[PDB]
RNA sequence: GGAGCCUCGGUUGGCCUCGGAUAGCCGGUCCCCCGCGGGGUCCGGUGCGGAGUGCCCUUCGUCCUGGGAAACGGGGCGCGGCCGGAGAGGCGGCCGCCCCCUCGCCCGUCACGCACGCCGUUCGUGGGGAACCUGGCGCUAAACCAUUCGUAGACGACCUGCU
RNA sequence: CGUUCAUAGCGACGUCGCUUUUUGAUCCUUCGAUGUCGGCUCUUCCUAUCAUUGUGAAGCAGAAUUCACCAAGCGUUGGAU
RNA sequence: ACCGAACGCCGGGUUAAGGCGCCCGAUGCCGACGCUCAUCAGACCCCAGAAAAGGUGUUGGUUGAUAUAGACAGCAGGACGGUGGCCAUGGAAGUCGGAAUCCGCUAAGGAGUGUGUAACAACUCACCUGCCGAAUCAACUAGCCCUGAAAAUGGAUGGCGCU
RNA sequence: CCGCGGCGGUGCGCCGCGACCGGCUCCGGGACGGCUGGGAAGGCCCGGCGGGGAAGGUGGCUCGGCCGAGUGUUACAGCCCC
C-alpha cells in the first residue's frame, strides 16, 4: 500500500510532478536516496540557480523569510510542495502523505523500491546534455552530511550484496530442485504452459 | 545534419596489448599500464583483427560536434600507446637575466623547490602528478627533465612549474624569466 | 494557406470569354494544398500574379487531385522555393527524399517552418522535380544513396513511459 | 557494440501501430527515420514505415535493395522465416503472453490449483536440498 | 477475560543487489589470484528482458467417509537457548522439549436455514483513544508556591541555600 | 590625433542605445490637508569601482600609470566660509 | 476597455476564445518533422520590454572560384634587374605622402603588403616545386543561440519546475 | 367478513426491475456511387527494345576459414531496377 521510489537517477522536477499527483490522490509516497536525484542543465547553472534562491530573503527579519533547506531530501520535498495546493487543508494533508529521505534508512532499505521511468534521466535527457547531482549541489550550498550519508550507504550496500548472494543461491537451488523433480510435477507444469506461463 | 556513419582506425603496434572494458581502454606494454575511461564520449570502440592489430572507433548518426570526438578519442589512444612504448620526456629550460633559478628535486621526482627566482625569498615548492618524475638533467646547464607515461599528467606538471615561476606587477616583455617548456620528446625513440 | 498533409492538385482555368476574345487560352498549374477549396484559391493567387486574371473575370475549368504514379518507389525530389524572410524575399533549392511529390512538398513546408520560421503563407513552390541519384546536390540526401546501407538504432530511448508509470525494473536502451 | 542493423533485407518485428505483431522485411531505407518496408507472407503491404515502431530481429534475408515484392516473397519462403520465427524464444514468449490474456475464469482456477501443488512439490525439494547441503558443510 | 462511548481510514501480500545505458543478466569454471565466499580469464546460455513488477507469492466456502497421486509437514498467540540487526534497529532468523493433528492435487460420498431475484457483504481488527470488572509480579514522587540568595533582575524569569 | 601607426590612449562628420541620482513635458492619485529645505542621527540596498583582493592593457624598463575584467567583502575622514 | 460570448431559475448534451507535466478540468497519444544549450536560455494579441552593430557557436540558403595540366592550408626555397624610376631634397633608390605605373629576365617577383630606416641595409609579404593524400575556399544572406545588456527591500514565463 | 373482483386516486421509509417514447453520445455490421469510368499493386507469363545501379563476374588490396567477408574499376545480364 505504499510507493517507495528510488530517487536515484531521476529528474528533480519530473519526479516531483509524478509524486505530487499521487500524493493528492491519497497514495502514501516515500522517496528515498534523494541525493541521487539529478537535475538537467550543467552543474554551474544549477548552483547559481540555488545561490539566487538563497539571496531571496525577507530584508527586515530574515528569520521569517524563505527557509532555504540545504538537505537534498528537503530540497526535493520543497519542489514537491511547489506542485501542491499547500495552503489548503487538502494540500497539507497531501504533503503529510509524502516522506522523503537523504540516503535510504532502515524501514525502506529492506523494501523493493520502484523507479519512475517517465522521470528517469536515461530516458528524458539526450546523452550529450549535462546535468547536476543534487547531492553535490546540496553539499556546496551548505548541506553538512554528505560524507556521513555516503559511509552509511557503503555499509548498506555491503549488507545488501550479502542478501543478494543468498537470494541467488536459493534461486539456484530452486532451478536444481525443478530438475530433480520434473517427472512428478510434469502434468502440473504442462498446464502452466497451456494457459501461457513458463515460456 | 546527422552523418549516417563516421569512423577511424588506430593500428596498435605488436609490442603493445590494448584491451577495452566496454568503453574504458587499458593499454599495457614495455613501460606499464595506462587506463582511460571514455564513458562520456559515446562511441563504438571495436577492437578487430587476429593478433589484435587495430582499434576501430565508430560513431553513428553524429552531428558536427559529436563527430569531432571520434578523432580525439583515437588521438588520446595513440598517446596512450606511445606512453606505454616510448614514454614522454618534456624538457624545460630555465631563463633569467640575473637571478639564477635554483631548482632542486626532493622526494624522488615529486617535489620541485624553485629558489631565488627574481631574488624572491619565497621558495616555490611544486608537486608533480602521480607517476610523473621530475629530474635535473646533465649535458645542459639550466634545464629540467619531466618523464612519464601519461602525457596529460606530464604536460600539466610542466605547466605547474611554468606558471609557478611567473612575474607579477612588471613588464613581462622585459622580465623574461622562469622555467619554460623547450622540447616535448620521448624517453626512447627507436 | 495552412497545412495538414498536402495533395497535388491540377487546376486549369481561363479568363472567361467575351465578344472580342471568343476562345481564350487555358492555363494549368500544380497547386499543393490540403483540399480542393483552397487549391482553387491558391490557383487564382498565382494566376493573378502572372496574368491579368482574377477569380471574377475567369472560371476554373478543371480542378482535380493528381496521384503519385510511383508511390512505392523511393525518389529524390528537388524543389525550388521562393520564401519571404523577415527581411527580403529569397530563392532556395531544397532536396527531399520521399515516396510522393505531395509528401515531399509537405516535408519542405515543415522544414521551412523549422529552419527559417517561414510560415506557409510566405512561401511559394515554383517547381518540384523528381531527380536521379546524381543531380543531387545535398549531402543530407546523398548519404542514403548507397546499395549496402547499414546502421544501428543505437540509444533506442523507450516510449510507453506510462505503461508502468511505476516499476521495479530500470529500463533498457540497448537492442 | 551493435549486433542488429538496419540492413536491406533485415526482418523486423513491428512493435505497435496498425500492423502490430507482424514481421516485415526492410526493402529500402528512405531517410534518417523512415524505411520502405514489406511483409508479403506476413500480410503487410509495401509501404513506408517509421523505425520508431519497428524493432528488429536477427534475420537478414537476402534480396536486392529495391526489388518488386515477388522477389522478397521468394526470399521469405526460401529461408522459411515464418517457421524460424515461431521456433525462436521471442515468438514463444509472445505466444505465451497472448495465451495468458485469453485465459478464461475456469482456466484461471485450474492454473491456480495446479500452481498451488506444483510450487509445494518444489518447496519441499528445496528445503531438503538446503538441509542436505547443510550436511555437506558439516 | 466481559461489556461500552468515541475517532476513523482501509477491504491478500511482495522480506532489499549494485548499477549500466554506444550495454547488460545468468551460469560454470577445466585454470589462476584473494579473504564457504570475493576478483579474474576462458567457455556455454539468455537479452524487445519468462531467474520477466507485461512479474512473483498466497487462495476464496464448512464438514463427513474411503480411494489414488503427493507425504513428516502443520499447529498449540506451544514452550526454553543461541544468533544477526543502531541510520529512525524494531524486526527476523537459527537450535532443544511437551502435547495434538494428516492439512496441498485428483477422484468418488453426502450433508451444512435452500431464508423463497435486490444495498452498505467480505478483512487489516484483539484497530487508535476515553471510561469500566479479574489474576501474577513490581513500585514507593517530584514540580510549583512560600522562604532564602545576588553570579540575576522593570515585573515575570534566572543562579543559589534550607535535620 | 597619437614623431611613425585609424583603434595603447583617443576620436570628428554621422549613427544606435540605456538611465531616471538633472530639468522639463504631463496632470492619473491626493485640496472633510500624505507636515512643506537643509543639517544632525541610524539602517539597508545599488554599482555606473575612488581604495583594497585577484587579473588581462599599454605609447608598462623601474617608480609612477592610465585602459579594461571578476567584484559592492571592507572602507571612503577632521575642519574654515 | 483585449479575445470569446452578452445573463429568468434548473437537468443532459455541444462548443467558443483559450487550454491539457503538477498546482488545475484535459495528451498517462508509443503523436509527426526539424531547430536550439545559453557562467542573463526560452516560453503566446492588447502586454508590461530592447537597438545599431558583431560572432567558423550551430543550421540552412544564394552566388562565385580552383583543382590530378596535380590544389588548399602545413612543414620550407627565391623575392631580381632596366633603376637613386619620377614628383617630392626634409629625406622615400618599393616603402612620411601623391601623378604613376610598363618592359627585361622570365619560373617569376608589385616600379611594391608591411617591419623598420634621416636614407639604405636587413627582414617580411607571388610563380613553382618535395613530402603528404580529397575535397578545398571565398563573399554574401537568413533561422535559433550568444556579445552588445547598468539600480537601488528579496522576486517572479503566474508559481513549482522543465532540456 | 372474504374476495386485493372492476375503476379511481396512493405508496410510512429505503430500494430495485421492466418495456415504451423524447433528446444525446458512442460501438459493431453490412450494401452502393464517382474519379486519370480512380492511381499504384498483386498473379500468370510470353515476345521484343534500349538505358542505369551495379554482379552468380573479374581485378588491385585487405580480413577470416579453393570458400566466406570487406573495399575498388569497366560495365554485358546469368541480382535487380527503369
Ligand atoms: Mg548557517
Ligand atoms: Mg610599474
Ligand atoms: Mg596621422
Ligand atoms: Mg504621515
Ligand atoms: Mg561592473
Ligand atoms: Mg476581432
Amino acid at each position: 500500500q505504499v510507493l517507495v521510489l528510488d530517487g536515484r537517477g531521476h529528474l528533480l522536477g519530473r519526479l516531483a510532478a509524478i509524486v505530487a499527483k499521487q500524493v493528492l490522490l491519497g497514495r502514501k509516497v516515500v522517496v528515498v536516496r534523494c541525493e541521487g536525484i539529478n537535475i538537467s542543465g550543467n552543474f554551474y547553472r544549477n548552483k547559481l540557480k540555488y545561490l539566487a534562491f538563497l539571496r531571496k530573503r525577507m530584508n527586515t527579519n530574515p528569520s521569517r523569510g524563505p527557509y532555504h533547506f540545504r538537505a537534498p531530501s528537503r530540497i526535493f520535498w520543497r519542489t514537491v510542495r511547489g506542485m501542491l495546493p499547500h495552503k489548503t487543508k487538502r494540500g497539507q494533508a497531501a504533503l503529510d502523505r509524502l516522506k522523503v529521505f537523504d540516503g535510504i534508512p532502515p524501514p525502506y532499505d529492506k523494501k523493493k523500491r520502484m523507479v519512475v521511468p517517465a522521470a528517469l534521466k536515461v530516458v528524458r535527457l539526450k546523452p550529450t546534455r549535462k546535468f547536476a547531482y543534487l547531492g553535490r549541489l546540496a553539499h556546496e550550498v551548505g548541506w553538512k552530511y554528505q560524507a556521513v550519508t555516503a559511509t552509511l550507504e557503503e555499509k548498506r550496500k555491503e549488507k545488501a550484496k550479502i542478501h543478494y548472494r543468498k537470494k541467488k543461491q536459493l534461486m539456484r537451488l530452486r532451478k536444481q530442485a525443478e530438475k530433480n523433480v520434473e517427472k512428478k510435477i510434469d502434468r502440473f507444469t504442462e498446464v502452466l504452459k497451456t494457459h501461457g506461463f513458463l515460456v | 545534419m546527422k552523418t549516417i556513419l563516421s569512423n577511424q582506425t588506430v593500428d596498435i603496434p605488436e609490442n603493445v596489448d590494448i584491451s577495452l572494458k566496454g568503453r574504458t581502454v587499458i593499454v599495457k606494454g614495455p613501460r606499464g599500464t595506462l587506463r582511460r575511461d571514455f564513458n562520456h564520449i559515446n562511441v563504438e570502440l571495436s577492437l578487430l583483427g587476429k593478433k589484435k592489430k587495430r582499434l576501430r572507433v565508430d560513431k553513428w548518426w553524429g552531428n558536427r560536434k559529436e563527430l569531432a570526438t571520434v578523432r580525439t578519442i583515437c588521438s588520446h589512444v595513440q598517446n596512450m600507446i606511445k606512453g606505454v612504448t616510448l614514454g614522454f620526456r618534456y624538457k624545460m629550460r630555465s631563463v633569467y637575466a640575473h637571478f639564477p633559478i635554483n631548482v632542486v628535486i626532493q622526494e624522488n621526482g615529486s617535489l620541485v623547490e624553485i629558489r631565488n627566482f627574481l631574488g624572491e625569498k619565497y621558495i616555490r615548492r611544486v608537486r608533480m602528478r602521480p607517476g610523473v618524475a621530475c629530474s635535473v638533467s646533465q649535458a645542459q646547464k639550466d634545464e629540467l627533465v619531466l618523464e612519464g607515461n601519461d602525457i596529460e599528467l606530464v604536460s600539466n606538471s610542466a605547466a605547474l612549474i611554468q606558471q609557478a615561476t611567473t612575474v607579477k606587477n612588471k613588464d613581462i616583455r622585459k622580465f623574461l624569466d622562469g622555467i619554460y617548456v623547450s622540447e616535448k620528446g620521448t624517453v626512447q625513440q627507436a | 494557406k495552412a497545412s495538414g498533409t498536402l495533395r497535388e492538385y491540377k487546376v486549369v482555368g481561363r479568363c472567361l470569354p467575351t465578344p472580342k476574345c471568343r476562345t481564350p487560352p487555358l492555363y494549368r498549374m500544380r497547386i499543393f494544398a490540403p483540399n480542393h477549396v483552397v487549391a482553387k484559391s491558391r490557383f487564382w493567387y498565382f494566376v493573378s500574379q502572372l496574368k491579368k486574371m482574377k477569380k471574377s473575370s475567369g472560371e476554373i475549368v478543371y480542378c482535380g487531385q493528381v496521384f503519385e504514379k510511383s508511390p512505392l518507389r523511393v525518389k529524390n525530389f528537388g524543389i525550388w522555393l521562393r520564401y519571404d524572410s523577415r527581411s527580403g524575399t529569397h530563392n532556395m533549392y531544397r532536396e527531399y527524399r520521399d515516396l510522393t511529390t505531395a509528401g515531399a512538398v509537405t516535408q519542405c513546408y515543415r522544414d521551412m517552418g523549422a529552419r527559417h520560421r517561414a510560415r506557409a503563407h510566405s512561401i511559394q513552390i515554383m517547381k518540384v522535380e523528381e531527380i536521379a541519384a546524381s543531380k543531387c546536390r545535398r549531402p543530407a540526401v546523398k548519404q542514403f544513396h548507397d546499395s549496402k546501407i547499414k546502421f544501428p538504432l543505437p540509444h533506442r530511448v523507450l516510449r510507453r513511459q506510462h505503461k508502468p508509470r511505476f516499476t521495479t525494473k530500470r529500463p533498457n536502451t540497448f537492442f | 557494440v551493435f549486433r542488429r542493423f538496419v540492413e536491406v533485407g533485415r526482418v523486423a518485428y513491428v512493435s505497435f501501430g496498425p500492423h502490430a505483431g507482424k514481421l516485415v522485411a526492410i526493402v529500402d531505407v528512405i531517410d534518417q527515420n523512415r524505411a520502405l518496408v514489406d511483409g508479403p507472407c506476413t500480410r503487410v503491404r509495401r509501404q513506408a514505415m517509421p523505425f520508431k515502431c519497428m524493432q528488429l530481429t536477427d534475420f537478414i534475408l537476402k534480396f536486392p535493395h529495391s526489388a518488386r515484392q515477388k522477389y522478397v516473397r521468394k526470399a521469405w519462403e526460401k529461408a522459411d522465416i515464418n517457421t524460424k520465427w515461431a521456433a525462436t524464444r521471442w515468438a514463444k514468449k509472445i505466444e505465451a503472453r497472448e495465451r495468458k490474456a485469453k485465459m478464461t475464469d475456469f482456466d484461471r482456477y485450474k492454473v491456480m490449483k495446479a500452481k498451488k501443488m506444483r510450487n509445494r512439490i518444489i518447496k519441499n525439494e528445496v528445503k531438503k536440498l538446503q538441509r542436505a547441503a547443510l550436511l555437506k558443510a558439516s
